[PDB]
């Protein structure tokens, strides 16, 4: 379901942002978990540049940095 | 004919007689009240209940008792003007007789040991104004009546909860006023339940346990006795016939040697009729038949003294034998049948672990107190306590009428306390429901909602303070010291206080007056919400309780409630409503008697009236009374059909019945969908008085009632002549028969003259009479703001054209011509305050001067010496309204602002300026000015300005007060003097005064002039006393705020002008945001060259369905026409006659008009004032539902020479030539809505940031930003745009260095971003971190 | 913080800790005195709530509440919920250089250009003015240029017009629904305090002038600055993103005037002469020699884009009228004359800005729509097109309707009281009969509307489509329906009772007669069940819109050919008779999975 598949993101901030924000985060802190900022909302949260339209041409720049250390 | 209606005569197309006159619109508020305060000798409501429901409170020791007796409310300190000004609440003190009696323990009842009466002072009540209002911190309250869940017993069943199962299941409710709830249920296997304050669920029969019910008495309360003989051979049953409804014979029924019931068939009614005829009393039951069946009472082997078979046990062959062996020879079972009596109890008590009363009562008591170790006394408390103490329980008197009135019980009263016969009574009730008999009832019926009012909820909370008095005071007389108590010690005035003064100023449901126009304030006042205490949630509200029921038929308006989250909750009282002494809504009704409709008015409640058969207001009838139709059309039962004439019971009153006040002012209401009546409703509230009050030319007749009884116009106490018209007062001379013996006969009105309300409009006051003018009881003597002759007049009617425009009528847009502007018909004054005060700081006072540092003398131009503005001075944004400066400290520069300071040699001064200006963008002309000192702080010089002008104006104006008082009297005594002893020389060159003690002959005359020589001894004291008074109250301080010197309140008073952007709107939801102010000379004109005010686009009506509109636009065209053919009988000078005979032909036009309207009775002044009145326009009159119809209208079309098509060739402004087909032009009524652009036009580039999130956030001058939300920032990302979001986040928002650089970077001329990361994300990682949770930034 | 009287406002968090801090120094307390460890115990509950209720309030059973007795905000109440800071600080911000105001229509304007006051733009656009002024040397000094700009000099304004061309600005309006109810506009600067926007884009932003208020974004940096103009500016969101079809479709009044312009009479001024083109048609029509529509002959030389993209002219005598003609004009060179030859109502003129889209491409288009808008408007003002009481007929034959269907359920009464039908059965057959009465009054206003114009013909009556107000209001597809103009003239039709159950009797009167007071009555149950309904279901759409984008969030296009096989299998919806949608809607710009072959196998 959408709700459903929502939440059982990879991305404990987007997971976050809207539903369950307790358990979510719960989950994340037992977890141990990592999130590299890959989806528009994280990186509306963060003040960034999300990976969609304009800020694309920026972000895959970012991943080929990443590619090279 | 009334003076005020002589003058300017509505013309009347109603056509039902009117019957019963509207009643005053506010009284539920005036009634309400005065039953909260007056003294109740016996049936007590009010201070006298509350008092009575908690007095006598006795010590926890019974050595003594505080003891009620009587109260008193004492004079206001400051009456309600003076409040208004002050700003304090507008209340009186409430002073209480009490007795303190203390016994001796000793002796049995030493009552005389100690006797104590001391009048106490406990709170002050706010007092009602004579309209309905309370002046609660110098601001107006209106507290609206509330609609909520009657008190009482409901019985209700939900449908396919279990939807698996489909079952409906039923429950019971108690509800009591005070107290707690009490709710039976079922479940899906048929099992009674209890649920006491929505805890968990319990057997429903423990309750019955716990009140001394043993099984025997309970299966002997609820179920029907089957007795069993053993009669020597095989289990003789004694038979009942009529128990045997609806069964299946599993055994052949055979008496008398004859059989009856063939075994293997269903059992019929014809059997039934053959067995109560044979009178069969007992039949052969098989042995096999009884193992199903269940013992009723407790059997034990009295052969022996033990127990055989236990109570509702299931009878079985063993247990047969037994029973039978021990000499039992009567068995009882329980009748218990699948169809009418299921085996619900008896169920109940088999699953019921409980076993005795002391079992049940700790069931009781851990369900309500889980955890907590029960106790005897504990538990036998608790239980005691929860219905059967009248402290902790109330059920009120509605509640026991409407419990008896669903129980069908016969006695309306009783007792607030549940009893025992209570619980058995709605427990077998709650039974009858689910076998069958009788219905669930419905909770959004009219009969089940009740309304509590301002008076009402007031006195709830006066006990709830009088209940936290009675904790302290029983604490005090139990411990403490007896005959060193004086009843006054021991009372504390705050707990009482604080909760009355906890609603009037705070409770939802006291709420600022909507104050826009005088149809608003009547109908805030008239308003029933379904809020607040004991009431519902916007947004838990269901739908049931918003759409409309059939019973608000005459009770609640169906078109008049908000279209926003409080769709149905919030809904206004029709027009004849009332309310019942019960809370009920009830309407009146014409009585029926014989065919023939009786005069006679009954109110009918919603449940009084479901029985009868009531017709309808619209049903002909002849000069008998009798209806003409054979089948009126009635409706009952809730439902509507056609009925005989001797079938009918009552009648509608009205045809205005069924709408409220505002539903009623809308013409032709009928012709307009209710979508558009609704909107047009609440639209007609929001229109802003304008400059000039001009009538409306088509209302409904409601107009005079709305604004009479507003109280904004000023209403003539008693009749007379009016002596002195001024614009700001009327003192009119009392006729002689109307005069009370004592006293002058002058009755002096002080007109309201420019004040702020509430919205910051203007509150004005004009009188409307010609000095030397008789008037009446009840004339109008001065307009409001809104009213015009006494008339209701929201808005200006004008040249309205149905036709779209170049494009700037399109969706809703209003093209506006300039001849409206110029003639300043929609200006509106706007009185504004604004305040300055000064206050001690840790760095000093504050000091109010009008030397100002760092500011020229051209802005201190406008100040005077002390620093306060001048009255009249026309001010505009940013000009200084008071010179306020502020102590200041060391503040650090930077090194480079000190190399300047000790360059020029300019250090600033150690005082910061804190002035009040006046906001940006805002002009205009200060007209008042108000200075508020401690007592105890030195008057600054225009204080004392202020201060003397204002006292000499008061004596001045009580001098001119007793003055003309004492000059009537004089005319008074100088009249009697005539009679018995004329006298020229001696009598007229004496003073006045000389009467103190001279005398004549003995009659009424020197009885008079005895009397009026005490006038002069205590009128003298009155002079000076009170205006000592007055002059004391004047130079009194104030009691300011801790820490506040002095205030300096400021009013300006902006005058604005209609401009696009301006919303209007008209009397059938038809809004319209101006688009442009079009030149005179564009504007389509007719072919006489006069042109055409407002054009309106014709694609608005056909969608919306509000052709009202339509035909009001034709009827005003009617109107007017006939005022134009008056204004050419006028200007050309012709006689009175040709005017009485054009008049009386308008007026006598309808059909069969109720209104007949003779002129042959006016004085020739009075026709050509009449005429002078109509020369606007004649207006027209046409009730709701009862409205002009086609033909009337273009009869009228006809009278004024106008084309019957209501519809005219109009020639285009600009190119000369005519449109190609023909418009329709009529005058339409215009409103002008508080939706002013002004208002509404808001900008910001940078200002205020918030402290925590560190985001855009302003609002004293320059407001917040604009919110961009989380829609828009996925529009944004649909675009793709990243850029501009990345900018609307970080610099445009939250980040900091952010915000500032990019500042320094567009001023430098470089458009660009460096942006970092916001606020309020690493506020986030703070707020986490604060959890004990790592969050971080895994860093490059 | 201090308030302004003197009193003080702290966060609920400081009460928080403060317990906790108080209960674990009683604690390190009760550690030295040796407490009996009852005391002790309670102690340790105590902090242990204490630590719970800072944490979470809610969570922990009891929530501990202030002097307000509500409860006390803990830390997981500030992170959490639609108030939280995910939600309401962090997502969605409050924002600087933005401003709002009542909208009002701008029928002057062009597709590209927004009316803005002069006064929100000067308090916009003010750091800009502040460097233009530092720049020209009209204010060497920042301090003094504020003073400049409060003063409102002459040359403020000349330098608030150099720093506002070319700058567009972001028009929004709430709700934002969808992607285009936020569209950069290039201001206009204008003498008073409410937007102004162009009619056109009204029905993307669900904008009608009654009221409505509009914010206005100002777009810094530069990259900004082109975005606006380049992904959001309003002549590139000219199609609708969910289907293809055009958004900039002449909505009310442009559609009226097209309509009146674009019709015909059977004689009239000029009926049948012949004209050289359509710029005489024109010149006729103003010199008041012929009427807007009147049939007539004219030459015109229509342009069809040929192989290789070449217009190639063709000329010819069509039959047409003057008003089409005159439209003619407007038209851009590539589209045929059969777009103009007709009745034009709103579909024909949707589908003509579809074609013109199609054929020729983005500029024109928006060109043509513009031309469109004024010529609409115009000429419907030349038109008077109004709305009188006269101009809805009852139909002559309504009131025998009624009186049969009175007739017909006394007689089913009768029926029912001789036993012969049940209660049930009653009710279908009267709510069936009352149906009927109601198509049959329908149908009798709707011809009695729609061609009751009689027109003489060479001396005799030739009956054509009615010029009745009212019925062109409701046939261009300006405003209004068959439905609508049958609650006006006609009967309203059956209510229902606020349960769904059909009242039995229906409400036989209408708007031009007005209704009785039970009428009205019934009216109000289900105009308050439908506003009401229309509260509470925003709501839910919104709910749902906010799952589908919390979803759907992250799904971008990532590259430009997977080299995928064959995926879905896309065949029209056939339901029964109905084919509710064809292949060509249900293929168009897709892209083939594999090849596809004719009916001729292999090709």
């Amino acid at each position: 379901g959408i709700t459903k598949a929502s939440l059982a993101t990879e991305s404990f901030i987007s997971a976050a942002s809207f539903q369950e924000t307790t358990r979510v985060l719960t989950e994340a802190a037992v977890a141990g978990k990592r999130d590299e900022l890959r989806g528009l909302k994280e990186n509306v949260i963060v003040g960034r540049l999300i990976p969609a339209g304009t800020g694309y041409a920026y972000h895959q720049d970012r991943m080929r940095r990443r590619a090279a250390g | 004919y009334s003076y005020t209606e002589k003058k300017r005569i509505r013309k009347d197309f109603g056509k039902r007689p009117q019957v019963l006159d509207v009643p005053y619109l506010l009284s539920i508020q005036l009634d309400s009240f005065q039953k909260f305060i007056e003294q109740d000798p016996e049936g007590q409501y009010g201070l006298e209940a509350a008092f009575r429901s908690v007095f006598p409170i006795q010590s926890y020791s019974g050595n003594s008792e505080l003891q009620y007796v009587s109260y008193r409310l004492g004079e206001p300190v400051f009456d309600v003007q003076e409040c208004q000004i002050r700003g304090v609440t507008y209340s009186a003190p409430l002073r209480v007789k009490l007795r303190l009696v203390i016994y001796e323990r000793e002796a049995p009842e030493g009552t005389v040991k100690d006797i104590k009466e001391q009048e106490v002072y406990m709170g002050e009540i706010p007092l009602m104004t004579d309209n309905g209002t309370f002046v609660i911190n110098g601001t107006e309250r209106v507290i609206v009546s509330q609609l909520h869940r009657s008190p009482g017993v409901f019985f209700d069943s939900d449908k396919g909860k279990t939807h698996s199962s489909g079952k409906v299941l039923y429950n019971a409710r108690i509800i009591p006023y005070r107290g707690s709830w009490l709710d039976f249920e079922f479940d899906p296997k048929d099992n009674l339940f209890v649920r006491i304050d929505r805890r968990r669920k319990l057997p429903a029969t423990i309750i019955l346990r716990a009140l001394n019910y043993t099984t025997e008495q309970i299966l002997d309360l609820f179920f029907e006795k089957v007795i069993f003989e053993i009669r020597d051979n095989k289990l003789q049953m004694e038979l009942v016939p009529e128990r045997l409804r609806g069964e299946t014979a599993s055994f052949d029924i055979e008496a008398n040697g004859k059989v009856y019931v063939e075994k293997g068939r269903r059992i019929t009614a014809r059997h039934i009729r053959q067995l109560e005829k044979d009178d069969v009393k007992l039949i052969e039951v098989p042995v096999e038949y009884i193992a199903g069946k269940v013992v009723a009472k407790d059997y034990i082997d009295e052969s022996t003294g033990e127990l055989i078979c236990a109570a509702n046990m299931e009878l079985s062959l063993d247990l047969l034998a037994k029973l039978s062996q021990s000499g039992h020879k009567r068995i009882e079972t329980l009748f218990t049948n699948d169809l009418d009596h299921g085996p619900y109890i008896s169920e109940t008590l088999r699953v019921d672990p409980t076993n005795d009363r002391l079992s049940a009562l700790v069931e009781i008591y851990r369900m309500m107190r889980p955890g907590e170790p029960p106790t005897r006394e504990a538990a036998e408390s608790l239980f005691e306590n929860l219905f059967f103490s009248e402290d902790r329980y109330d059920l009120s008197a509605v509640g026991r009428m409407k419990f008896n009135r669903s129980l069908l019980r016969e006695e309306i009263e009783g007792s607030g306390i549940l009893s025992k016969d209570d619980i058995i009574d709605v427990m077998k009730k709650l039974i009858d429901i689910r076998n069958g008999k009788g219905e669930v009832d419905d909770i959004d019926h009219l009969g089940n909602r009740r309304i509590r009012s301002v008076g009402e909820m007031a006195e709830n909370q006066f006990r709830v303070g009088l209940v936290r008095v009675e904790r302290a005071v029983k604490e005090r007389l139990s411990l403490g010291d007896l005959d060193t108590l004086m009843p006054q010690d021991m009372i504390n005035a705050k707990p009482i206080s604080a909760a009355v003064k906890e609603f009037f100023g705070s409770s939802q449901l006291s709420q600022f007056m909507d104050q826009n126009n005088p149809l608003s304030e009547i109908t805030h006042k008239r308003r029933i919400s379904a809020l607040g205490p004991g009431g519902l949630t916007r947004e838990r509200a269901g739908f049931e309780v918003r759409d409309v029921h059939p019973t608000h038929y005459g009770r609640v308006c169906p078109i008049e409630t908000p279209e926003g989250p409080n769709i149905g909750l919030i809904n206004s009282l029709s027009v004849y409503a009332q309310t019942n002494e019960y809370g009920f809504l009830e309407t009146p009704y014409r009585k029926v008697t014989d065919g023939v409709v009786t005069d006679e008015i009954h109110y009918l409640s919603a449940i009084e009236e479901g029985n009868y058969v009531i017709a309808q207001a619209n049903s002909n009838l002849d000069e008998e009374g009798h209806f003409v139709e054979d089948l009126v059309t009635c409706r009952s039962k809730g439902e509507s059909s056609l009925f005989s004439r001797d079938q009918v019971d009552y009648m509608d009153v009205s045809t205005q019945q069924v709408v409220s006040v505002g539903a009623s002012l809308i013409p032709f209401l009928e012709h307009d969908d209710a979508n558009r009546a609704l909107m047009g409703a609440n639209m007609q509230r929001q229109a802003v008085p304008t400059l000039r009050a001009d009538k409306p030319l088509v209302g409904t007749g409601m107009e005079r009632a709305v604004a009479v009884d507003s109280g904004v116009t000023a209403v003539a106490k008693r009749g007379g002549v009016v002596q002195y018209v001024d614009a700001s007062r009327i003192v009119i001379k009392v006729n002689e028969d109307e005069m009370y013996p004592g006293e002058a006969g002058i009755d002096i009105y002080n007109l309201t003259k420019y004040t702020r309300s509430n919205q910051n409009t203007c509150i004005n006051q004009m009188p409307c009479v010609s000095l030397g003018e008789p008037v009446e009881r009840g004339d109008v003597l001065a307009d409001g703001p809104s009213t015009d002759l006494g008339e209701l007049a929201l808005g200006q009617n004008m040249r309205v054209a149905f036709m779209p425009w170049n494009g700037y009528n399109f969706e809703d847009s209003i093209l506006v011509s300039e001849r409206v502007v110029q003639e300043d018909r929609f200006t509106t004054i706007h009185i504004q305050e604004l305040a300055c005060v000064s206050r001690d700081t840790k760095l000093g006072p504050e000091e109010i001067t009008a030397d100002i540092p760092n500011v020229g003398e051209a802005a201190l131009s406008k100040l005077d010496e002390s620093g306060i503005v001048y009255i009249g001075a026309e001010v505009t944004g940013g000009d200084i309204l008071v010179g306020k400066v502020t102590p200041k400290g060391e503040t650090q520069l930077t090194p480079e602002e000190k190399l300047l300071r000790a360059i020029f040699g300019e250090k600033a001064s150690d005082v910061k300026d804190s002035s009040l200006r006046v906001p940006n963008g805002v002009s205009g002309t200060v007209i008042d000015v108000q200075v508020f000192t401690r007592d105890g702080v030195e008057k600054d010089k225009r204080a004392l300005e202020i201060e003397e002008m204002q006292l000499k104006q008061a004596k001045k104006d009580l001098s001119e007060e007793l003055q003309i008082l004492e000059a009537g009297l004089f005319s008074r005594i100088r009249a009697v003097l005539v009679a018995g002893g004329v006298e020229a020389e001696k009598l007229d060159k004496l003073p006045r005064d000389r009467w103190l003690e001279l005398g004549l002959t003995d009659e009424e005359k020197q009885n008079q002039l005895e009397q009026l020589a005490e006038q002069y001894d205590e009128l003298k004291h009155e002079f000076e006393k009170k205006l000592e008074a007055k002059r004391r109250k004047i130079t009194q301080g104030d009691d300011l705020a801790p820490g506040v010197l002095k205030i300096v309140k400021v009013y300006l008073a902006v005058k604005r002008r209609i401009q696009p952007g301006d919303k209007m709107a008209g009397r059938h939801g038809n809004k319209g945001v101006i688009s442009k102010i079009n030149p005179i000379e564009d504007m389509p004109y007719d072919e006489n060259g006069t042109p055409v005010d407002i054009v309106l686009n014709p694609l608005g009506v056909p969608s919306r369905m509000n052709i009202g509109q339509i035909l009001e636009t034709h009827l005003g065209m009617a109107a007017k026409g006939i005022g134009d053919k008056i204004n050419a009988m006028l200007k050309q000078q012709q006689e009175v006659a040709k005017l009485r005979e054009f008049i009386q032909r308008a007026y006598d036009l309808g059909a069969d008009v109720r209104q007949k309207v003779d002129l042959s009775t006016f004085s020739d002044e009075e026709v050509m004032r009449l005429a002078e009145n109509l020369r606007k326009g004649m207006p027209i009159a046409t009730p709701v539902f009862d409205g002009a119809k086609e033909a009337e209208i273009k009869e009228l079309l006809k009278l004024g020479d106008l084309p019957t098509s209501g519809q005219i060739r109009l020639y285009d402004g600009r190119t000369g030539e005519q449109f190609e087909r023909p418009v329709t032009v009529g005058y339409m009524y215009m409103l002008k809505l508080n939706h002013l652009v002004d208002d509404k036009m808001h900008a910001r580039s940078t200002g205020s940031y918030s402290l925590v999130t560190q985001q855009p956030l302003g609002g004293k001058a320059q407001f917040g930003g604009q919110r961009f939300g989380e829609m828009e920032v996925w529009a944004l990302e649909a675009y793709g745009a990243a850029y501009t979001l990345q900018e609307m986040l970080t610099v445009k928002s939250d980040d900091v260095n952010g915000r500032t650089k990019m500042y320094k970077n567009i001023v430098d001329g470089n458009h660009q971003m460096e942006p970092g990361m916001p606020e309020s994300f690493n506020v986030l990682l703070k707020e986490i971190r604060s959890l004990g949770i790592n969050i971080e930034l895994e860093d490059e | 913080v201090p308030l302004d009287g003197g009193r003080f406002a702290t966060s609920d968090l400081n009460d928080l800790y403060r317990r906790v801090i108080n209960r674990n120094n009683r604690l390190k307390r009760l550690l030295d005195l040796a407490a009996p460890d009852i005391i002790v115990r309670n102690e340790k509950r105590m902090l242990q709530e204490a630590v719970d209720a800072l944490l979470d309030n809610g969570r922990r059973g009891r929530a501990i509440t202030g002097s307000n007795k509500r409860p006390l905000k803990s830390l997981a109440d500030m992170i959490k919920g639609k108030q939280g800071r995910f939600r309401q600080n962090l997502l969605g911000k409050r924002v600087d250089y933005s401003g709002r105001s009542v909208i009002t229509v701008g029928p002057y304007l062009r597709l590209h250009q927004c009316g803005l006051p002069k006064k929100m733009a000067l308090e916009l656009f003010k750091p800009f003015i502040y460097g233009k002024l530092e720049l020209r040397g009209l204010a060497t000094t920042i301090k003094a240029a504020k003073k400049m700009v409060e003063r409102e000099e002459a040359v403020v304004w000349d330098i608030l017009d150099e720093v506002i061309r070319e700058h567009p600005v972001l028009l929004n309006r709430a709700p934002t629904l969808h992607r285009l109810g936020i569209q950069a506009f290039e201001p206009v600067l204008i003498e008073g305090k409410a937007i102004q926007l162009h009619p056109l884009v009204c029905a993307a932003y669900n904008a009608d002038f009654d009221g409505d208020q509009m914010a206005v974004h100002v777009p810094l940096t530069l990259e900004a600055q082109l975005e606006a103009r380049a992904l959001m500016m309003s002549t590139n969101n000219i199609l609708s993103p969910a289907n293809g079809e055009p958004i900039i479709v002449p909505s009310q009044d442009v559609v009226l005037g097209l309509y009146y312009m674009t019709r015909d009479c059977v004689n009239a001024k000029g009926e049948g002469m012949v004209l050289t083109g359509p710029k005489e048609a024109e010149r006729l029509y103003r010199s008041g020699l012929a009427s807007l529509h009147a049939r007539v002959k004219v030459r015109i030389t229509e342009y069809e884009k040929d192989a290789n993209g070449e217009l190639v002219a063709k000329t010819s005598l069509k039959d047409t009228t003057v008003g089409r003609a005159i439209l003619w004009m407007i038209v851009p060179k590539g589209l045929p004359y059969s777009i103009v030859n007709q009745a034009l109502g709103k579909k024909a003129i949707s589908k003509m800005l579809n074609t013109c889209y199609r054929i020729l491409g983005l500029k024109p288009t928006v060109i043509f729509a513009d031309q469109i808008m004024y010529t609409g408007f115009a000429y419907a003002a030349r038109s008077g097109a109004s709305v009188g009481i006269d101009d809805m007929v009852i139909p002559e034959k309504k009131h025998e309707i009624i009186s049969e269907a009175e007739a017909e359920v006394a007689e089913i009464q009768e029926q029912f009281q001789s036993g012969l039908v049940t209660a049930g059965e009653r009710y279908n057959k009267v709510i069936d009969i009352w149906a009927a009465a109601n198509d049959r009054v329908s149908k009798a206003m709707m011809d009695n509307l729609q061609t009751e114009t009689v027109i003489n013909r060479d001396g005799q009556e030739e009956k054509q489509v009615s010029f009745n107000s009212i019925y062109m209001m409701a046939d261009s597809g300006a405003r209004g329906s068959a439905a609508q103009i049958r609650q006006l003239a006609g009967m309203r039709g059956l209510m229902a009772k606020p349960d769904g159950s059909i009242i039995e009797t229906p409400i036989t009167a209408n708007f031009r007669e007005g209704l009785n007071v039970l009428q009205y009555f019934i009216s109000t149950h289900g105009a308050r069940k439908g506003l009401a309904d229309t509260a509470l279901k925003t709501a839910n759409s919104g709910y749902l819109t906010r799952r589908l984008v919390d979803v759907a969030q992250d799904l971008v296009v990532t590259e430009d050919d997977c080299g995928t096989h064959e995926g879905i299998m896309m065949t029209p919806v056939i339901e029964g008779g109905d084919v509710k949608e064809p292949l060509r809607d249900r293929v168009l710009g897709r892209v083939t999975a594999e090849d596809v072959l004719k009916p001729g196998t292999a090709d």
